[PDB]
C-alpha cells in the first residue's frame, strides 16, 4: 500500500517465525539516523520520567515506534496500528459543506491569509513574510488573526471525539488521555528544540485518544535559526486545543502536567544533558546532511541558496539547552537563536520585538531572564505559544487557526 | 478438526464400568491417610499415563492421575528432586524416574488442552493445577495459560475457580518471589474480571472473600497488577462507535406524527445479550430484534433513496454485523442455530445474486467467512466458515453469467488465490482453515470440467 | 397486566402522544423506580398499534424474486444442561410452563424476507426492553429525543417553554423524591437534560447528590459542563442587580463540578478550578502553588493566614473561597499526619464553647460529609498511638444507640469500628465489623466503572489495609500463636516482606499500615507480659529462662525483636516519605525516632545516614544560602568519634558515611561556586565555620572553594578505596553491589563535572592536580559498568570523548580495562564504536567490535 | 458496669492502657537538627449557622 504523503513510502506487512504480522513502512532516499537518535533521546526521557514518583502516580510516558536505518539512503519505520493524522481527524470531523469551503472556497482563512500578505506586502513569495515584519502594528495582526480565527469551527476536537465515544465515560478518558499525552509531547519536544510541529507530525491513536509524535527533521532551534520565515514558537498549541478543554483553561491539568515534566526533567539534568551532547557532537551530524535533508523536503522553501548561511555550532545548541534545563525565559533563548541565525536581516528588529512580548500582554517580558522556577517557566512557555502576535505571522503550512 | 466430534464409543458399556469406576475411586482411594499408598505411586503414575496417552480424549485417566497426583503430596514424595539430573539417586531412582515421568505428561497436556473443552479440559486443568510446586517451579510460563483458562472458566464454574485459588495461593507462597514475579500481571486480570461481578460446590461469595484476601496478602507492590489488562487495547475498545455516521434511521408510527430514531445504538448490547446472555428469555428477545434489525438493515440498503443522495452505505454496519451473525449461526442452542442458520444461507445467495455483485458487501461477507475460518479458539465456527466457503463458491459459480467475470472481484480466481495465501501463510491455523476450505470445496470443484483442467497442478504444488 | 389495562386507559393517559409523556412524567412512584423505564416505554409504545400505518408491511418491494414457503416455527424443546456431565457417555415442575416464547413470524426461502411486518420490530424492541434496564434507558432517550424534535415542528414559542418548564420540573421532582438511586434512571434523566437546552438548568445540588449516591460522576460533569458552557447564564461581572446575600448561579455549579472531579479523583482539574474560577485572591495561588509542590506545611500556614486575616483592601472573599480554604487546610493537615491540629480544625467549627458538642455532628448534611471522616481519622489515630481520651469512643457509642447514625457509620467507617473495638478487647465482634467492610469493599469496587483508574487504585490500596486487620486478628484470635517464638516470627518476616509501593503509594496508605503494625506489636508486647501480676515471679519459678540467657544470648526475648521490628518498619517509611518529596513528614517521624534511636550503634548509624540523604534531597530545591545551611547542618553529625568508633568496626557504613560527608561538601562547594557573597549573605557564625572547615589560610572565596573541593574528592576517594579494599565477596549476581556501584559513580561524576568545568571557562591557573581525574572517571566508569550499572551504560560515550580529548593519560587504561567488560553492553552505542574505526584512538574497542562480531 | 442485653455491648470506657504519662519530658534533645514547630492551628468562625 503506497501512503498518501510526503516522499510517497510504502507499507509493506512482514511475516515472522512467531506466527505474527509486522507491519513497516519503507522510507527509500531518506538517511534516518537522525530519527534513530531521536528516539534513544526519547527513551531515555521515558526512563527519567519512570524514576520520578510525581510522574509515575500519573504514567507520563512518551510514546515510542521503531526506526531502523539498514543503509544511509534507506531505512524502515515501524508502522502503528488503528492510528490517524491529526489533520485527517479535523478534515473528517467537518460536513461537506465545511470541508469544501475551508478546502476550496475564496475568502477561506488558507485564502485569506495569503490574501492579508499580498495587502500588506506587495510581495507574492516568501519575502512577503519579511515585509510584514517589517510593515505592520500588532493590532492589525491580532484583529486581522483573530478575524481569521473566528472563520474555523470551534469544537472540531470535541465533536470528534464525541462522534467516536459512545458513553460520557469513553469521552472523559479520551479527552483526558489526549490532553496529557499533547502536554507531556510539547514539553518533551521544548526541551530538545524540536520544531516544524504542523498537523501532519501528530498521529492520534484512535482507539485510546493518544498522540504520537512524528518526523523529526529539526532539532535544537533549526526551525528558528536556519527558516527563511522563522519559527517563534515552543510548540503546538493552538485554539482547537484549547477548546477541546471547552469551560475549563489551559492553567488546569495540561500546565499541571506540563509543570510536573519539567520539574522531573529538570532534577538532575546530567544524564539528560550528556546525552544530547553526545547527540549534538556527532561527526555524521555535518551540516551537508542538514542542507540536504532540507532540500529533500518542501518545508518553508530553504531554497538551494540559504541566507542564513552556514552557522552550524554544536557548543551553541548545547549551550542552550543546558541554559534552559536551568532556570531561562523562553523569549531569551528564541530570540538567542534569531541573533544566532537572522543578524544579516531588514526585519531583526521586529523578529525580536515579535518574539520578545510588550510588557503590557505578556507575562513572559514581566519576567527576567533567568533563574525562572518550573511554574513561571511553564507560564511563559504557554503565554509564548497562545500568543496571537506571533502566531499572525507564522508559515502558511503550520497553519495557526487550527 | 474437532478432536472430540462425531466419535462414540464402540462399547458403551465399558465406558459406564470406567465411570463407575473412577467415581468409586474418588471416595476410597484418598482414604487411611494415604500411608498404605506410598509403594503405589509410582506404579498407579505409570500406568495411567500410559493409557492416557494411548487414549487421550478421556477425562477418568485425568481424574485418577489427580487423586494419585494428591495422595503423594500428603506422603510429600516429591521434596528432594527439584535438582534432577545434577544427582542419580541418592536415595531413591523410582521416585526420580515418577518426577521426570510427571513433569513431561504434564508439559504434554498442557500443549495439548489447547483444543479440548467441556468436560476433558475440567479434567485436564485439574490435573495440571494439582502438580507439585517444584514441576511448576521447573518452567512457570507453560503453566500459566492453564491458570487462566481454569480463572476464565471458573467465572461459570465453582470447582475450576477454586482449583485455580488453591494452585495461585500455593505458587504465590512457596515459590521464590523473583521468578515469580513476571507472571503476576498477567494473573491478577482474571482475578479482577471475577472481583467486577460481585456487584450481582462452594458458592461465589467465598470465592469473592478467598480473592480479596489473596489480594491484599500479595501486598501493595503486586497487586496493582490487578488493573495492568484494563486502560489498554481491547478494554477501550467496544467503548467506540461503530459508524461515526448514523445510518439506520427508523420512524416511529403515531396517529399523529412520526418521530425518528436510530436502531444502530441499539446494536452492540443486543448483539452482547443475543451471544452471552444468562437468562434464556434476554437471549431469545435479543435474537429475535437482532434478526429484525438485519432485515431493517437490508431493506434500508436496499431501498432506493427518496433524496438525491446516493444509497446509505452499510459496509462499517455489515462488517460489525456479519462476524456476529456468524457466531449465533452455531451457537450451542438450537432455537438460535435454527434460527440464524438459514439466515446466514440467504444472505449469501443474496450477496451471490446478479443485483449484488462486485461491491464491498460481498466483500465484508467473504472477508468475514474467511477470518472466522481461522478462529484459533472456536472449531465449530471453523467448521461452519467451512460449510459457508461451500455454499458461496456453489451460488457463486451458478447466479453469474459466463460472462461478467473479467476484472471482477469476488470469482472463483479471487477465492483460491485467498485460500492459496492463507495455505501458505507460516502462521498454522490459516493453513488448517485453508485445508478445511479445500476439503468443503472439492466435491463442488470436481464437476466443473472447465475449471479443473486449470486448477489441480497449482494446488496440489500449493498444498504440499 | 389488568392494572396495565387500567392504566392505559383513557381519560388515566390522554392518547395525543404529546400530552401522554406528562402523564407517565406525572405517574411516578420512588417505589417502582427501578422498572419505570421499561413501564414508560411500554405505555409510550402500546399506542403505536392504534395507527394506521402499524398493520401494513414496511418495506413495499423484495429484494429480488423469491417465493416464501409456509411459517416455519422452531422446536421449542425442554432446556437441559450439558456443561457438567460425562462425554463420550454412549423434573421441570415450573421450566415447563415458563418455556420460551416467541413473537412475529418466518418464512423460508432462498432470499432474506425484508418485506417485513412494521410490528416486526417494535415488539422484540419493547420485549428485549422489559428484560435489561440499558435497553430500556437507551429506547427511553431516543424516544424523547424523538418527541420533543418532532414537537418542536408543531408547536409555537409559549407552549414549547410552558411544556420545557414542566419537564424541567419534573425532572428536579424526580432528582429531589428518590431513594434507591437505581443507575439507569439517573443516568437517562441527566442525559436526557444534557442533550437539550431548556433541561439545561437542572439543579445543580440534587444532580450532584445523585451522581455521588449512584456513582454517575461522568454524567453529572457532562451536564455540568455543557450547562456551564450553553447557558450563558450572566455576563456582567460589574453586579447590576441589587446586592444581597446569595452566592451567584455560576460558582454552585463550578462547586459541584469540583465535588465531582474530587469524588472522582482527578486532583488537576481540581487545582485548575480552584485557581481559575473559585480563587479570587492572591494567598490562594501561593497556597495551591505550595499545594501542587507537596509543601503542605507552607500551604496550611498560608491558609490559617488567610482566614484569620480580618482586614482586606481589595474585599471581602467569597464564602467559596473560605470554604474552600477551609477544606484544603483539613487536606493539608491530614497529608502532614498532624492529627491533634485536624482533630481541632474537624472539631472548631462546631461549637464557639472550649469544649465541642460533637452530636451537632449529625446535625447538618455539610457537617457530616466534610468534618466526620477528618474528625473520626484524627481521633482514631490518636488513640492508636498510644494517647487517651474518650471523645471518640462515647461519640461513637451514643451515636450508634441510633439508628441512621449507626447505618451511616457502619456503611463507612467499618475499619475504624473494628480497630476501636479491638482495642478495648472485644476481639469476638470486631469480626463482624471487618467482615462488614469487606463486603462493603466488594460493593463499592464493584460499582465503579472500568474506565476509572485512581478510585480503582484507591480501592485496591484500601483492601490491603482490611486484609492485614482481618490477618491480624486471625492470628490473635487463636492462643498457640502466643506460646513460643516461631508464630512471631513467622508474622514478622511476613510484615517485613510485605510493604507498600514507594514510588506510588500515597502517605495516607503507609501511615495507615504503620499505625496499624505498631499498634498491633502493642497489643501483642501487652498480651505475652508474664501471668503473675508481679515481673518475674514465674521467670525465677520455672527453670527455662536461666538456661535460656546463657545458650540463646545470640537475641533476646520478645520486645527485642518488636522494638527492632519496628524500628525497621519506621526507617522504611521514612525513607519512602523522602523518595516521595514529603519532607515535613520525614522530618516528624526522623525527630521521632531520634528520641530512641541512640540506644545502639547500628541504629544511632542509620538514623544519621538517614537524616543526611534526606537533607541532600531537600537542599536541591532551594537557594543556595538555604542549601548552605541546610548541608551546615548536616554535617555537624559525620564527624564524631562516638560514631566513628562503631564505624571502624563495619566497612560499609564507613563507606556509605564517606560518600554522604563527599556529597556534603561538594554541594557546599557548588552552592558557594554559583554564588558569590553567599557567604558574606550569612551571619558570622556560619562564614567563620564554614572557613574553618575549607581549611584555606587564605581569606578570599576562591580558596575557601578549592578547599571545599579538595575534601569532597578526599572523602569520595576514601569511601570508593574502602570499597575496593577487599570490603566484600566478589558477591555474584550483583547483591550488595549497589554501594560499590554508588562509590563509582559518586566519584566518577564529580571527576567529570570537575573535568567539564575546566572545559567551558577558558583556564588560567595550570591545575596540574586534574591528571589523576580523566583516568579514575574511565576506571571507575568501567568498573561499575562491569557491575551492571545502567548509568554507566547511558554515560559510556563520555569514556570516548574523554579518550578523543586527552589521548596518552587512559587510552591505554581503557584498552586493558574495556576488554574485560561484557559485549553486550556495548549493543546501545554500536554506531558510535563503529563509526570510531578509522581513527587513531581506535585500538580501544577492536576487542568489543570483534567479540560482538563473533557473537 | 453496664454491658447491656443486646449485641451492641456499648463500652463505658477502656480498661486498656490508660497511662497518665507518656513520653520523655525532654522530648528530643536536639533543637538544631528538626525545623520550627509548625503554628497551631487556630478558627473562630461563628457557630449555630444553617447550611453553611
Amino acid at each position: 500500500t503506497v501512503m498518501a504523503s510526503l516522499r510517497r513510502p510504502k507499507r509493506i506487512i512482514i511475516r515472522g517465525h512467531d506466527e505474527r504480522e509486522h507491519p513497516f513502512l519503507v522510507k527509500g532516499g531518506e538517511d534516518l539516523r537522525q530519527d534513530q537518535r531521536v528516539e534513544q533521546l526519547f527513551q531515555v526521557m521515558n526512563g527519567i520520567l519512570a524514576q520520578d514518583s510525581a510522574c509515575s502516580q500519573r504514567a507520563l510516558q512518551l510514546r515510542t515506534y521503531s526506526v531502523v536505518p539498514m543503509t544511509s539512503r534507506l531505512g524502515l519505520i515501524e508502522w502503528l496500528e488503528n492510528t490517524v493524522t491529526l489533520k485527517d481527524l479535523l478534515l473528517n470531523t467537518m460536513s461537506q459543506e465545511e470541508k469544501a469551503a475551508y478546502l476550496s472556497d475564496p475568502r477561506a482563512p488558507p485564502c485569506e491569509y495569503k490574501d492579508w500578505l499580498t495587502k500588506m506586502s506587495g510581495k507574492h513569495d516568501v519575502g512577503a513574510y519579511m515585509l510584514m515584519y517589517k510593515g505592520a502594528n500588532r493590532t492589525e495582526t491580532v484583529t486581522s488573526f483573530r478575524k481569521r480565527e473566528s472563520k474555523v469551527p470551534a469544537d472540531l476536537l470535541k465533536r470528534a471525539f464525541v462522534r467516536m465515544s459512545t458513553s460520557p465515560e469513553a469521552f472523559l478518558a479520551l479527552r483526558s488521555h489526549f490532553a496529557s499525552s499533547h502536554a507531556l509531547i510539547c514539553i518533551s519536544h521544548w526541551i530538545l528544540g524540536i520544531g516544524d510541529r504542523h498537523l501532519n507530525n501528530f498521529m492520534v491513536a484512535m482507539e485510546t485518544g493518544g498522540v504520537i509524535g512524528i518526523d523529526f527533521g529539526h532539532a535544537f532551534g533549526s526551525a528558528t535559526q536556519f527558516l527563511p520565515v522563522p519559527e517563534l514558537m515552543p510548540f503546538r498549541l493552538t485554539r482547537q486545543f484549547i477548546n477541546l478543554m471547552l469551560p475549563m483553561k489551559e492553567t488546569g491539568l495540561m500546565y499541571s502536567i506540563m509543570v510536573h515534566a519539567l520539574r522531573a526533567f529538570r532534577s538532575d539534568p546530567g544524564l539528560l544533558t550528556n546525552t544530547m551532547d553526545v547527540f549534538v557532537k556527532e561527526p555524521s551530524f555535518d551540516w551537508k546532511n542538514f542542507e540536504q535533508k532540507m532540500l529533500k523536503k518542501g518545508g518553508s522553501w530553504i531554497q538551494e541558496i540559504n541566507v542564513a548561511e552556514k552557522n552550524w555550532y554544536p557548543r551553541q545548541k548545547i549551550c542552550y539547552a543546558k541554559r534552559k534545563l536551568a532556570g531561562a525565559n523562553p523569549a531569551v533563548i528564541t530570540c538567542d537563536e534569531l541573533l544566532l541565525g537572522h543578524e544579516k536581516a531588514p526585519a531583526f528588529r521586529d523578529y525580536v520585538a515579535v518574539a520578545r512580548g510588550s510588557k503590557d500582554h505578556n507575562i513572559r517580558a514581566q519576567e527576567p531572564e533567568s533563574g525562572l522556577s518550573e511554574e513561571t517557566q511553564v507560564k511563559c512557555l504557554m503565554d509564548q505559544a497562545t500568543d496571537p502576535n506571533i502566531l499572525g505571522r507564522t508559515w502558511e503550512g503550520w497553519e495557526p487557526w487550527m | 478438526s474437532d478432536p472430540a466430534a462425531n466419535l462414540h464409543p464402540a462399547k458403551p458399556k465399558d465406558f459406564s464400568a470406567f465411570i463407575n469406576l473412577v467415581e468409586f475411586c474418588r471416595e476410597i482411594l484418598p482414604e487411611k491417610q494415604a500411608e498404605f499408598f506410598e509403594p503405589w505411586v509410582y506404579s498407579f503414575s505409570y500406568e495411567l499415563i500410559l493409557q492416557s496417552t494411548r487414549l487421550p480424549l478421556i477425562s477418568g485417566f485425568y481424574k485418577l492421575l489427580s487423586i494419585t497426583v494428591r495422595n503423594a503430596k500428603k506422603i510429600k514424595y516429591f521434596e528432594g528432586v527439584s535438582p534432577k539430573s545434577l544427582k542419580h539417586s541418592p536415595e531413591d531412582p523410582e521416585k526420580y524416574s515418577c518426577f521426570a515421568l510427571f513433569v513431561k505428561f504434564g508439559k504434554e497436556v498442557a500443549v495439548k488442552m489447547k483444543q479440548y473443552k467441556d468436560e476433558l479440559l475440567a479434567s485436564c486443568l485439574t490435573f495440571l493445577l494439582s502438580l507439585p510446586h517444584n514441576i511448576i517451579e521447573l518452567d512457570v510460563r507453560a503453566y500459566v495459560p492453564a491458570l487462566q483458562m481454569a480463572f476464565k472458566l471458573g467465572l461459570s464454574y465453582t470447582p475450576l475457580a477454586e482449583v485455580g485459588l488453591n494452585a495461585l495461593e500455593e505458587w504465590s507462597i512457596y515459590i521464590d518471589r523473583h521468578v515469580m514475579q513476571p507472571y503476576y500481571k498477567d494473573i491478577l486480570p482474571c482475578l479482577d474480571g471475577y472481583l467486577k461481578t460481585s456487584a450481582l460446590a462452594i458458592s461465589l461469595e467465598e470465592i469473592r472473600i478467598r480473592v480479596v484476601q489473596m489480594l491484599g496478602s500479595l501486598g501493595g507492590q503486586i497487586n496493582k497488577n490487578l488493573l495492568t489488562v484494563t486502560s489498554s487495547d481491547e478494554m477501550m475498545k467496544s467503548y467506540v462507535a461503530w459508524d461515526r455516521e448514523k445510518r439506520l434511521s427508523f420512524a416511529v408510527p403515531f396517529r399523529e406524527m412520526k418521530p425518528v430514531i436510530f436502531l444502530d445504538v441499539f446494536l452492540p448490547r443486543v448483539t452482547e445479550l443475543a451471544l452471552t446472555a444468562s437468562d434464556r428469555q434476554t437471549k431469545v428477545a435479543a435474537c429475535e430484534l437482532l434478526h429484525s434489525m438485519v432485515m431493517f438493515m437490508l431493506g434500508k440498503a436496499t431501498q432506493m433513496p427518496e433524496g438525491g443522495q446516493g444509497a446509505p452505505p452499510m459496509y462499517q454496519l455489515y462488517k460489525r454485523t456479519f462476524p456476529v451473525l456468524l457466531r449465533l449461526a452455531c451457537d450451542v442452542d438450537q432455537v438460535t442455530r435454527q434460527l440464524y442458520e438459514p439466515l446466514v444461507m440467504q444472505l449469501i445467495h443474496w450477496f451471490t445474486n446478479n443485483k449484488k455483485f462486485e461491491s464491498q458487501d460481498t466483500v465484508a461477507l467473504l472477508e468475514a467467512i474467511l477470518d472466522g475460518i481461522v478462529d484459533p479458539v472456536d472449531s465449530t465456527l471453523r467448521d461452519f466458515c467451512g460449510r459457508c466457503i461451500r455454499e458461496f463458491l456453489k451460488w457463486s459459480i451458478k447466479q453469474i453469467t459466463p460472462q461478467q467475470q473479467e476484472k471482477s472481484p469476488v470469482n472463483t480466481k479471487s477465492l483460491f488465490k485467498r485460500l492459496y495465501s492463507l495455505a501458505l501463510h507460516p502462521n498454522a491455523f490459516k493453513r488448517l482453515g485453508a485445508s478445511l476450505a479445500f476439503n468443503n470445496i472439492y466435491r463442488e470443484f470436481r464437476e466443473e470440467e472447465s475449471l479443473v483442467e486449470q486448477f489441480v497442478f497449482e494446488a496440489l504444488v500449493i498444498y504440499m | 397486566l389488568i392494572i396495565r389495562n387500567f392504566w392505559s386507559h383513557e381519560t388515566r393517559l390522554p392518547s395525543n402522544t404529546l400530552d401522554r409523556l406528562l402523564a407517565l412524567n406525572s405517574l411516578y412512584s420512588p417505589k417502582i423506580e427501578v422498572h419505570f423505564l421499561s413501564l414508560a416505554t411500554n405505555f409510550l409504545l402500546e399506542m403505536t398499534s392504534m395507527s394506521p400505518d402499524y398493520p401494513n408491511p414496511m418495506f413495499e418491494h423484495p429484494l429480488s424474486e423469491c417465493e416464501f414457503q409456509e411459517y416455519t416455527i422452531d422446536s421449542d424443546w425442554r432446556f437441559r444442561s450439558t456443561v457438567l456431565t460425562p462425554m463420550f457417555v454412549e423434573e421441570l415442575k415450573m421450566k415447563q410452563d415458563a418455556q420460551v416464547v416467541l413473537y412475529r413470524s418466518y418464512r423460508h426461502g432462498d432470499l432474506p424476507d425484508i418485506q417485513i411486518k412494521h410490528s416486526s420490530l417494535i415488539t422484540p424492541l419493547q420485549a428485549v426492553a422489559q428484560r435489561d434496564p440499558i435497553i430500556a434507558k437507551q429506547l427511553f432517550s431516543s424516544l424523547f429525543s424523538g418527541i420533543l424534535k418532532e414537537m418542536d415542528k408543531f408547536k409555537t414559542l409559549s407552549e414549547k417553554n410552558n411544556i420545557t418548564q414542566k419537564l424541567l420540573q419534573d425532572f428536579n421532582r424526580f432528582l429531589n423524591t428518590t431513594f434507591s438511586f437505581f443507575p439507569p434512571f439517573v443516568s437517562c434523566i441527566q442525559d436526557i437534560s444534557c442533550q437539550h437546552a431548556a433541561l439545561l438548568s437542572l439543579d445543580p445540588a440534587a444532580v450532584s447528590a445523585g451522581c455521588l449516591a449512584s456513582l454517575q460522576q461522568p454524567v453529572g460533569i457532562r451536564l455540568l459542563e455543557e450547562a456551564l458552557l450553553r447557558l450563558l447564564p450572566a455576563e456582567l461581572p460589574a453586579k447590576r442587580v441589587r446586592g444581597k446575600a446569595r452566592l451567584p448561579p455560576d460558582v454552585l455549579r463550578w462547586v459541584e463540578l469540583a465535588k465531582l472531579y474530587r469524588s472522582i479523583g482527578e486532583y488537576d482539574v481540581l487545582r485548575g478550578i480552584f485557581t481559575s474560577e473559585i480563587g479570587t485572591k492572591q494567598i490562594t495561588q501561593s497556597a495551591l502553588l505550595a499545594e501542587a509542590r507537596s509543601d503542605y506545611s507552607e500551604a496550611a500556614k498560608q491558609y490559617d493566614e488567610a482566614l484569620n486575616k480580618q482586614d482586606w483592601v481589595d474585599g471581602e472573599p467569597t464564602e467559596a473561597e473560605k470554604d474552600f480554604w477551609e477544606l484544603a487546610s483539613l487536606d493539608c493537615y491530614n497529608h502532614l499526619a498532624e492529627w491533634k491540629s485536624l482533630e481541632y480544625c474537624s472539631t472548631a467549627s462546631i461549637d464557639s464553647e472550649n469544649p465541642p458538642d460533637l452530636n451537632k455532628i449529625w446535625s447538618e448534611p455539610f457537617y457530616q460529609e466534610t468534618y466526620l471522616p477528618y474528625m473520626i481519622r484524627s481521633k482514631l489515630k490518636l488513640l492508636l498511638q498510644g494517647e487517651a481520651d474518650q471523645s471518640l469512643l462515647t461519640f461513637i457509642d451514643k451515636a450508634m444507640h441510633g439508628e441512621l447514625q449507626k447505618a451511616i457509620l457502619e456503611l463507612h467507617y467499618s475499619q475504624e469500628l473494628s480497630l476501636l473495638y479491638l482495642l478495648q478487647d472485644d476481639v469476638d465482634r470486631a469480626k463482624y465489623y471487618i467482615q462488614n467492610g469487606i463486603q462493603s469493599f466488594m460493593q463499592n469496587y464493584s460499582s465503579i466503572d472500568v474506565l476509572l483508574h485512581q478510585s480503582r487504585l484507591t480501592k485496591l490500596q484500601s483492601v490491603q489495609a482490611l486484609t492485614e486487620i482481618q490477618e491480624f486478628i486471625s492470628f490473635i484470635s487463636k492462643q498457640g500463636n502466643l506460646s513460643s517464638q516461631v508464630p512471631l516470627k513467622r508474622l514478622l518476616n511476613t510484615w517485613t516482606n510485605r510493604y507498600p509501593d514507594a514510588k506510588m503509594d500515597p502517605m495516607n496508605i503507609w501511615d495507615d499500615i504503620i499505625t496499624n503494625r505498631c499498634f498491633f506489636l502493642s497489643k501483642i508486647e501487652e498480651k505475652l507480659t508474664p501471668l503473675p501480676e508481679d515481673n518475674s515471679m514465674n521467670v525465677d519459678q520455672d527453670g527455662d529462662p536461666s538456661d535460656r540467657m546463657e545458650v540463646q544470648e545470640q537475641e533476646e526475648d520478645i520486645s527485642s525483636l518488636i522494638r527492632s521490628c519496628k524500628f525497621s518498619m519506621k526507617m522504611k517509611m521514612i525513607d519512602s516519605a523522602r523518595k516521595q518529596n514529603n519532607f515535613s513528614l520525614a522530618m516528624k517521624l526522623l525527630k521521632e525516632l531520634h528520641k530512641e534511636s541512640k540506644t545502639r550503634d547500628d541504629w544511632l548509624v542509620s538514623w544519621v545516614q538517614s537524616y543526611c540523604r534526606l537533607s541532600h534531597c531537600r537542599s536541591r530545591s532551594q537557594g543556595c544560602s538555604e542549601q548552605v545551611l541546610t548541608v551546615l547542618k548536616t554535617v555537624s553529625l559525620l564527624d564524631e568519634n562516638n560514631v566513628s568508633s562503631y564505624l571502624s568496626k563495619n566497612i560499609l557504613a564507613f563507606r556509605d558515611q564517606n560518600i554522604l560527608l563527599g556529597t556534603t561538601y561538594r554541594i557546599i562547594a557548588n552552592a558557594l561556586s554559583s554564588e558569590p557573597a553567599c557567604l558574606a549573605e550569612i551571619e558570622e557564625d556560619k562564614a567563620r565555620r564554614i572557613l574553618e572547615l575549607s581549611g584555606s589560610s587564605s581569606e578570599d572565596s576562591e580558596k575557601v572553594i578549592a578547599g571545599l573541593y579538595q575534601r569532597a574528592f578526599q572523602h569520595l576517594s576514601e569511601a570508593v578505596q574502602a570499597a575496593e579494599e577487599e570490603a566484600q565477596p566478589p558477591s555474584w549476581s550483583c547483591g550488595p553491589a549497589a554501594g560499590v556501584i554508588d562509590a563509582y559513580m559518586t566519584l566518577a561524576d564529580f571527576c567529570d563535572q570537575q573535568l567539564r568545568k575546566e572545559e567551558e571557562n577558558a583556564s588560567v591557573i595550570d591545575s596540574a592536580e586534574l591528571q589523576a581525574y580523566p583516568a579514575l572517571v574511565v576506571e571507575k566508569m568501567l568498573k561499575a559498568l562491569k557491575l551492571n550499572s545502567n548509568e554507566a551504560r547511558l554515560k559510556f560515550p563520555r569514556l570516548l570523548q574523554i579518550i578523543e580529548r586527552y589521548p596518552e593519560e587512559t587510552l591505554s587504561l581503557m584498552t586493558k580495562e574495556i576488554s574485560s567488560v561484557p559485549c553486550w553492553q556495548f549493543i546501545s552505542w554500536i554506531s558510535h564504536m563503529v563509526a570510531l574505526l578509522d581513527k587513531d584512538q581506535a585500538v580501544a574497542v577492536q576487542h568489543s567490535v570483534e567479540e560482538i562480531t563473533d557473537n | 458496669s453496664q454491658s447491656t442485653e443486646p449485641k451492641y455491648k456499648p463500652l463505658g470506657k477502656l480498661k486498656r492502657a490508660r497511662t497518665v504519662h507518656r513520653d520523655s519530658e525532654e522530648e528530643d534533645d536536639y533543637l538544631f537538627d528538626d525545623p520550627l514547630p509548625i503554628p497551631l492551628r487556630h478558627k473562630v468562625p461563628y457557630p449555630e449557622t444553617f447550611h453553611p
